[PDB]
């Protein structure tokens, strides 16, 4: 593949989520350029976050991200069913990184 | 406000390829890189190459480059692409998507898409 | 006594960074090629019998090739001299009538072209005029009984025949500058652009340069300083375009056996249209004679400059270009007013191991262009009387590199890119625009009176 | 040892203003494919007439050297004397005045020939 | 109805190819165009 996405991720209706993107300093330390995204599965998608922590006029407020090192991250606080999506990531990478699907399930089992 | 729109649905056999498109309009066609990736559904996306407007340059993985051959029309205003050589392992929704930072000089980067098209579906069985 | 004052001094050596405007020269000398303004040489100003460089010692101005303003203030000449040998001449939107072409008069052992014919109009009103063209494939396209054929442009571009008189051989030009502004140049030899430099030279006119019409490589241009020049705004961006500047040229005989007939059509009054007379007996492909013991010779020297780019031990890959137009995908060059491109898939293939012929190119022609995509403005390029044989020095390169992929084990390059402000920027890497402040002040112990 | 135009570049300071008329000699010097040198020119004489504008309004007028009757605000970055003068260079001194060159120039023409030359008017009459 | 002010007026053009000629229609206001001197043309 070309990036590190996690296997499965997790949340409730009415609480809160966010999601870790980690890598080397060649690729997010040194590059200003990670930008984020949510699908609904299978629907047409749109820029959540471009530039490390910038959204398109459009977007909504509830959305930012980060940039810690080699640790990137996205935040949302008080899910709705707006939220009820599948999630991705992008980072800097000669050509181009591209994730192998993280798949929203339920935590419990 | 500007669009990118693809075609509609095509099913297909093994051992074939498909014409998938997605033109645009709104702006000015010369200076919109655009890449062609496709999704497996609930899954991820995965990149198959991009495309420079300004007189064709096109790029691939190493899985692709033969197969996939890649063009676009510049007062036709449209983009093209064509993967060759499909499996039953090759069904996908694909994708055009536009950069977030292009110009007519100098370039950079990789990110930010904004604009999606509907998606066009290839099914191969 | 001790209480400071201020100074004025006039004429101190101070500069900043700022972007203006230059002006051509291209001596007392150039304007006797003639061919009625060949290219731009026509109004412009002869130059002065001496540019003076002056090395500077201890000077570390950071200087910049890419966002260098004056790499696209090159772009934009080429126009204006077309616009302004483009405008006054024969426009040619009667030439969108329908066509009926053919396979032409051979043995078969298909053919490329076309032994076309088509309608027109003459000196008179009333009366009008056919006549018959020989088309490459290329330049026209099939409608819908035999397969009947029009223009390529007319689905997009009206069209305005140029001049034969004015030639579009590439002309010399040096870029000069006035008062209060000046030239840097960066003489230095291992120099790796992003930054200071520590032995910079100034000048008044920069070393004069050719605006050679060539993506991929670059003809009749600059050659590098000791090693070979290897540049990129970013090398870890395949989107960015990566070029190449030789200090050594390659032998290239490019030519075009075929003796023109010039078929003088009039369908104006005046407006003289140009027809492809009946090209002469033996049909034969325009070309280029590549050395390839010049062609091999700077491939080892360069390639070698780059294993110290990965590792230690590695496997590198080269393959054409991964896709493009005629301008990116083949190497693109005007050859006495017409236009070649020379399938490069057989200068880039190859692999070699641890421990007289010559190659030669096979070259498209191609005359409508719409060029600078000035959509409402394109053209058609006269033809030429006599055969073309060109030498050049091979100079430059335009390339790129595929993507991810199996890591370590191996990764390729192929040309492509295509854009030319690289071609152009291949002649001004050197070179920074400033500004002087020529006052300057400081506190001696000096009064005047009150 | 004649150095060139502006060869004095990474010289001290006192060997930097010597060649006062080298850097200040050849700043005047004495249809289209032509707009180009009608446009430049256009710009040779601002960025030289503004130098024959501000000595006439400074103490200065006779051309080169000229000095001044203003103080020397210790507000900025004062020196040593032989801090100054006996090693530093034209290159290094005009990047320190950056950061307030434009409230430092507001006094040599605000200042001493609006005094300066107004203690001449509270001279010659009676 | 429910009124016109304006017209359905269709009429032929020359095109991009010089021989081919377009059927087209369009709408004007009364004050883009002038009957000169049946239905009205």
């Amino acid at each position: 593949s070309a990036l590190t996405q996690p296997a499965s991720v997790s949340g409730s209706p009415g609480q809160s989520i966010t999601i870790s993107c980690a890598g080397s300093s060649r690729d997010v330390g040194g590059f200003d350029l990670v930008s984020w995204y949510q699908q609904h599965p299978g629907k047409a998608p749109k820029l959540i976050i471009y530039e490390v922590n910038k959204r398109p006029s459009g977007i909504s407020s509830r959305f930012s991200a980060s940039k810690s090192g080699n640790t990137a991250s996205l935040t949302i606080s008080g899910l709705q069913e707006e939220d009820e999506a599948h999630y991705y990531c992008y980072s800097y990478a000669d050509g181009v990184a591209f994730g192998g699907g993280t798949k929203l399930t339920v935590l419990g089992q | 406000e500007v669009q990118l729109v693809e075609s509609g649905a095509q099913v297909k056999k093994p051992g074939a390829s498909v014409t998938v498109s997605c033109t645009a309009s709104g702006y000015k066609f010369t200076g919109y890189h655009m890449h062609w990736v496709r999704q497996a559904p609930g899954r991820g996306l995965e990149w198959m190459g991009w495309i420079n407007p300004f007189r064709g340059a096109v790029k691939y993985p190493q899985n692709f480059r033969g197969r996939v051959s890649m063009t676009r029309d510049t007062s036709m205003e449209i983009f093209y692409m064509e993967l060759s050589r499909l499996t039953s392992d090759d069904t996908a929704v694909y994708y055009c998507a536009r950069e977030m930072f292009d110009s007519s000089a100098d370039w950079s980067p990789w990110r930010g898409m904004v604009a999606w098209g509907q998606g066009t579906l290839v099914t191969v069985s | 006594a001790e209480n400071l004052w201020v100074t004025v001094y006039y004429g101190v050596p101070v500069w900043k960074d700022a972007e203006t405007t230059l002006f051509c020269a291209s001596d007392a000398k150039a304007y006797e090629t003639e061919k009625h303004n060949v290219w731009a040489t026509h109004a412009c100003v002869p130059t002065d019998p001496n540019p003076q460089e002056i090395h500077l010692e201890n000077v570390t101005e950071e200087f910049n090739m890419w966002k260098n303003n004056m790499v696209e203030q090159m772009h934009t000449d080429i126009i204006s001299l077309w616009d302004q040998s483009l405008k006054p001449c024969v426009k040619l939107t009667p030439l969108c009538v329908t066509l009926q072409c053919t396979n032409v008069t051979n043995n078969i052992t298909d053919g490329e072209l076309k032994n076309c014919s088509f309608n027109m109009t003459t000196e008179l009103r009333d009366k009008k005029q056919k006549v018959y063209s020989l088309f490459y494939r290329l330049d026209v396209v099939q409608i819908n009984s035999n397969k009947e054929y029009r223009l390529i442009n007319c689905n997009t571009s009206a069209i305005t025949q140029a001049c034969p008189k004015v030639s579009f051989e590439p002309i010399p030009i040096h870029y000069c500058a006035p008062a209060g502004f000046a030239i840097l140049k960066c003489k230095d030899k291992k120099f790796n652009g992003t930054g200071p430099c520590p032995s910079v030279s100034t000048v008044q006119c920069t070393h004069g340069i050719k605006p050679v019409v060539s993506t991929q490589l670059l003809l009749n241009g600059s050659l590098a300083e000791e090693e070979v020049m290897i540049r990129s705004e970013n090398i870890t961006n395949n989107a960015k375009n990566i070029l190449v500047q030789f200090n050594t040229p390659v032998q290239i005989n490019c030519t075009r056996p075929n003796n023109n007939t010039r078929k003088s059509i009039r369908i104006g009054p005046g407006q003289a249209f140009y027809a492809t007379g009946d090209i002469i007996g033996d049909i034969r492909q325009a070309h280029c004679n590549v050395s390839k013991a010049t062609w091999n010779e700077t491939l080892g020297k360069v390639v070698k400059q780059l294993r110290k780019h990965f590792g230690n031990n590695t496997i590198i890959r080269f393959a054409n270009s991964s896709g493009g137009d005629l301008e990116v995908t083949t190497h693109s060059f005007n050859c006495g007013g017409e236009f070649f491109y020379c399938n490069t898939s057989g200068l880039f293939n190859s692999t070699w191991i641890s421990n007289n012929d010559s190659i030669t190119l096979p070259c498209r022609i191609k005359q409508i262009i719409n060029m600078w995509q000035r959509i409402g403005q394109a053209m058609y390029a006269p033809p030429i009387q006599g055969v073309i044989r060109c030498v050049s020095n091979i100079t430059g390169l335009i390339l790129t590199r595929d993507g991810g992929s199996t890591n370590s084990t191996t990764e390729t390059f192929r040309p492509g890119g295509g854009d030319m402000r690289d071609n152009w920027r291949s002649e001004l890497y050197k070179y920074k625009v400033v500004k002087i402040e020529p006052l300057g002040v400081a506190p001696t112990r000096c009064k005047r009176r009150v | 040892v004649f150095l060139g135009f502006l060869g004095a570049a990474g010289s001290t300071m006192g060997a930097a203003s010597m060649t006062l008329t080298v850097q200040a000699r050849n700043l005047l010097s004495g249809t289209v494919w032509g707009i180009k040198q009608l446009q430049a020119r256009v710009l040779a004489v601002e960025r030289y007439l503004r130098d024959q504008q501000l000595l006439g309004i400074w103490g200065c007028s006779g051309k080169l050297i000229c000095c001044t009757n203003v103080p020397w605000n210790s507000s900025w970055s004062n020196r040593n004397l032989s801090e100054i003068w006996d090693n530093m260079t034209w290159l290094q001194w005009d990047k320190e005045i950056s950061n307030y060159t434009q409230i430092i120039y507001g006094l040599l023409e605000e200042s001493q020939n609006q005094q300066e030359k107004n203690e001449q008017d509270l001279l010659a009459l009676d």
